[PDB]
């Protein structure tokens, strides 16, 4: 999980530069850009949310049993 | 190695409109002036036919501190 997160932020920096020039060889490397992000998000989305709803949840039961 | 500790500060700090104006804008800039450099050392080696022994670190230096 960490290895896509870290790799996201990397392409969303590389697409803010080519958005500012507009020639022959900016405009075919920003698509290719936005389509690896595209497949990045394919395969974090059932590992991001199924970690964060174990997380969530367990966290809970600690703060009901220091309750009790 | 100023430039590319900045550019990470941005990416984190969520800030588009810094990192990618340093990575590549900056960083490609600043490496071309280098790369002008590095041939007229090698060019300026072939002549002498010897090159200069004073600039890099070899066991000659690594003597003299232990012998003070």
């Amino acid at each position: 999980i960490d290895k896509l997160e870290r790799r996201h932020l990397q392409l969303e920096v590389e697409a803010t530069a080519l958005e500012k020039e507009k020639d022959a060889a900016s405009k075919q490397r920003l698509q290719e850009v936005r389509a690896e992000m595209a497949r990045i998000q394919e395969e974090l989305r059932p590992l991001k949310m199924k970690y964060e709803s174990e997380k969530g949840r367990l966290d809970e039961i600690r703060n009901l049993s220091q309750r009790l | 190695d100023e430039l590319k500790a900045k550019a990470e500060d941005a990416e984190r700090r969520y800030d588009l409109a810094r990192a990618a104006d340093i990575r590549y804008y900056a960083i490609p800039d600043l490496e071309k002036r280098l790369a002008q450099l590095q041939a007229e050392k090698s060019q300026a080696d072939a002549e002498r036919a010897d090159g200069l022994l004073a600039e890099v670190v070899g066991p000659d230096q690594i003597m003299e501190v232990v012998s003070r």
